[PDB]
C-alpha cells in the first residue's frame, strides 16, 4: 500500500536551513519520480523540485534554483529536500508527491504535508483555558507560536458536531483559536469532557477539563 | 616559521647524496624549535650550514655523526628535551666525524644548558677538542643526573687553553664566548636554575635551562608549555565549568597544547582533539572529520568505530616492510588509507614457500580507487611493463603525517617509468619529495610542485632522471591543451587543468553540441551525452540536459513529458501512439 | 515554460447542479493534463489523468473533456463533499505547472445560526487578560455581522472572527468572535453583549452575560 510521509519541518530564522525528509512506503522510489510540491498559507500548489533516484538527476523551479537541493536515500527508501538560505516568502505547507509509474506522469499519492514557517519571533507554549456552559463548550487556546495546534476532544473519542478553529494571528504577533463541541445538556455533570491541545513546536501537551 | 619538524634517518646513508645538504637546508632554514630529532650526519669538509643559525629547541635528541665538516654552528641551541633519545640512551650523540685534516674540532654548544632527558655519547672525533672539560651535571635537568654520559676524550691534535674569560676552565672552544655557563650547581637554596649566586638570581620554577630573570617571563625555555610568553605547566583548558551546575561552556581562553606550546588552533596537516590535543593519529575511540574548511578533527566515535584501511606502519601493519602479494589484498576497496605504502624491489619476489606468486602488475589496480594516503608513498622498485603509476590516477592527497625517513613524504627511486601520471594528486600535506635515478623519467618539469606543496619548508629534489633536452627534443612535452603546460605526462589525459573542454577525463577542443555523435551538452566544461532519445539538430543545439524530456525534438515517440522509443506495452499501463507522435492510454481497461 | 490559467477563480452552486471548470494552456499541451482534488489542510488527490480519463476510485460523476488548448473539469452532480479547490496540471513539459485553483463552496438553503456566549475563565483572568467569546453556529449563507456592546456601548477594533471551512456535509459554517480587554478594562463593566445579524434571523439575535 503506496504512503509517503514528510518530517522536518518546523520554525527556521531568515537564512537559516532545514532539510524535510520523504519516508516512502509499499513502493521503491527507484522505479519512479519524486515531487516536492510546496502550498503557501491560503495560496495555490507550487511545483518545486523532481528527482530520479535511479540517477539522481534533478530538476528545479525558478523560485528556489540555487538554495534548494533535492536527494534520495534509494537504500533507505527516503527523498530529502535541502532548503538554504531560506526567506519569509518560503512559509509553505511542504508536500512530498510520486509520479505514478513508468508511464504514468501524474501525481497519484501524496503525503499530508509538513509546515515550515520562517520568521524570526521564537516558539512559546500555549495557555488553554475552559470555555464553561442542548448545549456548547470549549477550550480557548490561546498565545502560542509558531503554528499548528491539534486539539481533540475526550483523546479522540468525541467527534461528532466539534469545530476547531482557523488559527487568528493577534496584533502582539501570537496566535489563538478556539475549539468547540455542541452535546446534550443532559450529559453534563454526568460525563467527562476534557480537551486535548497539543503544540509539538514547543512539546506542550494540556488536558483541559470543562 | 618557528617550527619544523626533525628526521628519523639515524646513521643510516642518504640515498642521494647529491640533493642531502639541500634536504638538510630546506628543513631547518628558519628553524628555531625542532620538534622531533635534530640529525646532521654525513657532511663534507665545505658544507655551508649557516641555515642552523636559529636552532634553540630540539625536542628529541641531536645526532652528529659521519661528518668532514670543521664545525657545526649551534650557539644558540639551548634545550634538548629528549622526549626521544639515540640508541634509547642519548640527548646528544657526536660519533666519527673525521678521517688541513677535516672532522668537527670544537662543539661550540655555548647555549646548551639543560638536558631534560637522556645522557651524552662523544665517541671516534679526531680533532675534536675540549669535551672532557665541560661540567655535563649542570647541563643534565636535577630529574636527568644519573643520565649516562661515555666521553671519549683520545685525539689526533694539541689543544689550545680555555680563553683566559672561562675562569672555570670550561669552555665549548678556544673563544672568549666559548666559556659554559653553569645554571645549576651554582644556585642559592635549591632552586633548579638560576642566572647568578644569590636568591634573587633564581628562575621560576617553570622554568628550563636559565633566565633574564625571576617571572615566568624571564624563562630561557619552557619546562612544560609556551603560553604567549608565558611558561607554564599547562595550557587553559578549552572548556570551564560552572561552579554551581558543572555544565561544560567554552573557554575564550582556551588553547591546543602543541609540542611544547600553547596555540589558538592547530597547525595545518595536524588533527584537533577533545582532549585539547594537535596529533599526528587519533586516539584509539576516535574518528577523522574534516570540515567545510579542510580542518580535520578527532572527534570520539559514538558508536563502535566503523572499519578503516591501515596502511604500513600502523595497527596490524606496524612491522611490515613493504606491499606484497601476501598483504596487497588489505587494500581492496579503500578510499583512504592510514598509515603509508612502500614498494621495494622485494615486492615483486614472491614467497614460494607457501607457493605464494611475486606481486603482478595487475594486482596493483587494487589501488585505483585510492584518494588518500595519511603517511607518505614510497617506491624504489616498479614493474619495467608500467609505463607510469596510473593505479594512482585517483590519488588527491598524500598528507605525511608520516614522512619516510623522517623527511620525505613521496619518494621515487631506480624506476623504469617514463612519465608519473598522478593527475589527481593535488596536495603533499607536509614533508620533500625526492625524485631520483629514473632514467627515462620524463615530465617532471611539467608538474607545478609549488600548487602541491603547503608550507615553505618542502621543495622537489630531483637528480639522475631523463634530461629535460632530451625530453624536449624527442616531443615529449604538454599537451596543446594543457593550461599552463602544466602536465603529469604525455596526452590529452594527463593536463593538471583544461583550456577547453572535458569529454570524460579527455581534453577536447569542443563539444558535439553543433556537429557529432552522440550530441552532447556542456555542464561545467563538461562535455555530457543528450539522451539518445533526443533527434539530433542541424543547426542549432540538440539537448539542454541528460534526460529525455530536455530534448529540443524527439527521435520516435513522446511520452509527454518524455522522448520514448515506444509507447509502453502501478496502474498496468497500454498505450498508443497518437498520429503527431504522442503516447494515448488505450480505453478498454 | 507553459502556464495553465484556471476560470473561474471560484463559483457557488447548489447541491445536484452541473459544475463547468475551465483551464487553459498557453501551448499546445496535446493531453499531458491532470485535475487533482485538495480539501483544506489536506493533501492533493488525483481525479484525472492524460486528460479524460477518470482516476481509479473517484466517482463517476467526475469527466473530464479536452478541446484544443482548453481542458474542462465536469462535476455532473454536485455533492457537499464536493467543496475543494480543484487544481489543473499540464506535464507536457518539465517542470510541470499547476494552475491557480477553483474553490468550490456549495449553495444551500438558508440556515440560521444557533449563538453562544461564554465568559473568561477565572484561570485566565487572574492572569491579567480577559477573553469574552461569541459563537455562531451552522448558519448558511457565510455573511453575518457580529458586534460587541458592554454596557450597549458599541466596541471598535478589540474583536477578532474566525470563520470554519463550510462542513463537508450539511454545508453550513461556523463562526467566533473573541473581545480580548485587560483586567482593569473588563473590571471596570458589568454586562457583556454579543449580537449579530444573519439572513436566517428575521430579528437580530441578542446574546448576553452579567458578570
Ligand atoms: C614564548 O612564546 C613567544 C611567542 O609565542 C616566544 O617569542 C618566546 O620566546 C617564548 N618563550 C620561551 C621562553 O621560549
Amino acid at each position: 500500500e503506496v504512503q509517503l510521509v514528510e518530517s522536518g519541518g518546523g520554525l527556521v530564522q531568515p537564512g537559516g536551513s532545514l532539510r524535510l525528509s520523504c519516508a516512502a512506503s509499499g513502493f521503491n522510489i527507484d522505479d519512479t519520480y519524486i515531487h516536492w510540491v510546496r502550498q503557501a498559507p491560503g495560496k495555490g500548489l507550487e511545483w518545486v523540485a523532481r528527482i530520479y533516484p535511479t540517477n539522481g538527476y534533478t530538476r528545479y523551479a525558478d523560485s528556489v534554483k540555487g538554495r534548494f537541493t533535492i536527494s534520495a536515500d534509494t537504500s533507505k527508501n527516503t527523498a530529502y529536500l535541502q532548503m538554504n538560505s531560506l526567506r519569509a516568502e518560503d512559509t509553505a505547507v511542504y508536500y512530498c508527491s510520486r509520479w505514478g509509474g513508468d508511464g504514468f506522469y501524474a501525481m497519484d499519492y501524496w503525503g499530508q504535508g509538513t509546515l515550515v514557517t520562517v520568521s524570526s519571533a521564537s516558539t512559546k507554549g500555549p495557555s488553554v483555558f475552559p470555555l464553561a456552559p442542548t448545549a456548547a463548550l470549549g477550550c480557548l487556546v490561546k498565545d502560542y507560536f509558531p503554528e499548528p495546534v491539534t486539539v481533540s476532544w475526550n483523546s479522540g473519542a468525541l467527534t461528532s458536531g466539534v469545530h476547531t478553529f482557523p488559527a487568528v494571528l493577534q496584533s502582539s504577533g501570537l496566535y489563538s483559536l478556539s475549539s468547540v463541541v455542541t452535546v446534550p445538556s443532559s450529559s453534563l455533570g454526568t460525563q467527562t469532557y476534557i480537551c486535548n491541545v497539543n503544540h509539538k513546536p514547543s512539546n506542550t501537551k494540556v488536558d483541559k477539563k470543562v | 616559521t618557528q617550527v619544523c619538524t626533525g628526521t628519523d634517518m639515524k646513521l643510516r646513508l642518504p640515498a642521494s647524496p647529491e640533493t642531502h645538504l639541500d634536504m638538510l637546508r630546506h628543513l631547518y632554514q628558519g628553524c628555531q624549535v625542532v620538534q622531533g630529532n635534530l640529525e646532521l650526519t654525513y657532511l663534507p669538509t665545505n658544507a655551508s650550514l649557516s641555515f642552523l643559525q636559529d636552532i634553540q629547541e630540539v625536542q628529541g635528541y641531536v645526532l652528529i655523526a659521519h661528518n668532514q665538516v670543521r664545525q657545526v654552528p649551534l650557539q644558540r641551541l639551548r634545550i634538548v628535551r629528549g622526549t626521544q633519545l639515540f640508541e634509547d640512551n642519548y640527548a646528544l650523540a657526536v660519533l666519527d666525524n673525521g678521517d688541513s685534516p677535516g672532522g668537527l674540532r670544537e662543539l661550540q654548544l655555548r647555549s646548551l644548558t639543560e638536558i631534560l632527558k637522556g645522557g651524552v655519547l662523544i665517541q671516534r672525533n679526531p680533532q675534536l677538542c675540549y669535551q672532557d672539560t665541560i661540567l655535563w651535571k649542570d647541563i643534565f635537568h636535577k630529574n636527568n643526573q644519573l643520565a649516562l654520559t661515555l666521553i671519549d676524550t683520545n685525539r689526533s691534535r694539541a689543544c689550545h687553553p680555555c680563553s683566559p674569560m672561562c675562569k672555570g676552565s670550561r669552555c665549548w672552544g678556544e673563544s672568549s664566548e666559548d666559556c659554559q655557563s653553569l645554571t645549576r650547581t651554582v644556585c642559592a637554596g635549591g632552586c633548579a636554575r638560576c642566572k647568578g649566586p644569590l636568591p634573587t638570581d633564581c628562575c621560576h620554577e617553570q622554568c628550563a635551562a636559565g633566565c633574564t630573570g625571576p617571572k615566568h617571563s624571564d624563562c630561557l625555555a619552557c619546562l612544560h608549555f609556551n603560553h604567549s610568553g608565558i611558561c607554564e605547566l599547562h595550557c587553559p583548558a578549552l572548556v570551564t565549568y560552572n561552579t554551581d551546575t558543572f555544565e561544560s561552556m567554552p573557554n575564550p581562553e582556551g588553547r591546543y597544547t602543541f609540542g611544547a606550546s600553547c596555540v589558538t588552533a592547530c597547525p595545518y596537516n595536524y588533527l584537533s582533539t577533545d582532549v585539547g590535543s594537535c596529533t599526528l593519529v587519533c586516539p584509539l575511540h576516535n574518528q577523522e572529520v574534516t570540515a567545510e574548511d579542510g580542518t580535520q578533527r578527532c572527534e570520539k566515535c559514538s558508536k563502535p568505530c566503523a572499519r578503516v584501511c591501515y596502511g604500513l606502519g600502523m595497527e596490524h601493519l606496524r612491522e611490515v616492510r613493504a606491499v606484497t602479494s601476501a598483504n596487497i589484498q588489505e587494500f581492496a576497496g579503500c578510499k583512504k588509507i592510514f598509515g603509508s605504502l612502500a614498494f621495494l624491489p622485494e615486492s615483486f619476489d614472491g614467497d614460494p614457500a607457501s607457493n605464494t606468486a611475486p606481486l603482478q602488475p595487475e594486482q596493483l589496480q587494487v589501488f585505483e580507487t585510492l584518494e588518500e594516503i595519511t603517511g607518505y608513498l614510497y617506491i624504489s622498485a616498479w614493474p619495467d611493463s608500467l609505463p607510469d603509476l596510473s593505479v594512482f590516477q585517483n590519488l588527491q592527497v598524500i598528507r605525511g603525517r608520516i614522512l619516510h625517513n623522517g623527511a620525505y613524504s613521496l619518494t621515487l627511486q631506480g624506476l623504469g617509468i617514463s612519465w608519473l601520471g598522478l593527475r589527481s594528486l593535488r596536495e603533499l600535506g607536509s614533508g620533500l619529495a625526492l625524485i631520483h635515478h629514473n632514467t627515462h623519467l620524463c615530465f617532471v618539469h611539467t608538474v607545478p610542485w609549488d600548487q602541491l606543496f603547503r608550507n615553505p619548508h618542502q621543495a622537489l629534489l630531483h637528480t639522475a632522471n631523463r634530461p629535460e633536452d632530451e625530453c624536449v627534443g624527442e616531443g615529449l612535452a604538454c599537451h596543446q591543451l594543457c593550461a599552463r603546460g602544466h602536465c603529469w605526462g604525455p596526452g590529452p589525459t594527463q593536463c593538471v587543468n583544461c583550456s577547453q573542454f572535458l569529454r570524460g577525463q579527455e581534453c577536447v577542443e569542443e563539444c558535439r553540441v553543433l556537429q557529432g555523435l552522440p550530441r552532447e551538452y556542456v555542464n561545467a566544461r563538461h562535455c555530457l551525452p543528450c539522451h539518445p532519445e533526443c533527434q539530433p539538430q542541424n543547426g542549432s543545439v540538440t539537448c539542454f540536459g541528460p534526460e529525455a524530456d530536455q530534448c529540443v525534438a524527439c527521435a520516435h515517440y513522446k511520452d509527454p513529458p518524455f522522448c520514448v522509443a515506444r509507447c509502453p506495452s502501478y496502474m498496468p499501463i497500454w498505450k498508443f501512439p497518437d498520429e503527431e507522435g504522442a503516447c494515448q492510454p488505450c480505453p478498454i481497461n | 515554460d507553459i502556464q495553465m490559467t484556471q476560470s473561474p477563480s471560484s463559483l457557488s452552486a447548489s447541491v445536484g447542479d452541473r459544475v463547468t471548470i475551465t483551464c487553459r494552456a498557453s501551448q499546445d499541451v496535446n493531453t499531458a493534463v491532470a485535475w487533482y482534488q485538495q480539501k483544506p489542510g489536506k493533501a492533493p488527490k488525483l481525479l484525472i489523468y492524460s486528460a479524460d480519463f477518470l482516476y481509479s476510485g473517484v466517482p463517476s460523476r467526475f469527466s473530464g473533456s479536452r478541446s484544443g488548448t482548453d481542458f474542462t473539469l465536469t462535476i455532473s452532480s454536485l455533492q457537499p463533499e464536493d467543496f475543494a479547490t480543484y487544481y489543473c496540471q499540464q506535464h507536457y513539459t518539465t517542470p510541470p505547472t499547476f494552475g491557480q485553483g477553483t474553490k468550490v463552496e456549495i449553495k444551500r438553503t438558508v440556515a440560521a445560526p444557533s449563538v453562544f456566549i461564554f465568559p473568561p475563565s477565572d484561570e485566565q483572568l487572574k492572569s491579567g487578560t480577559a477573553s469574552v467569546v461569541c459563537l455562531l453556529n451552522n448558519f448558511y449563507p457565510r455573511e453575518a455581522k457580529v458586534q460587541w456592546k458592554v454596557d450597549n456601548a458599541l466596541q471598535s477594533g478589540n474583536s477578532q472572527e474566525s470563520v470554519t471551512e463550510q462542513d463537508s456535509k450539511d454545508s453550513t459554517y461556523s463562526l467566533s468572535s473573541t473581545l480580548t480587554l485587560s483586567k482593569a478594562d473588563y473590571e471596570k463593566h458589568k454586562v457583556y453583549a454579543c449580537e449579530v445579524t444573519h439572513q436566517g434571523l428575521s430579528s437580530p439575535v441578542t446574546k448576553s452575560f452579567n458578570r
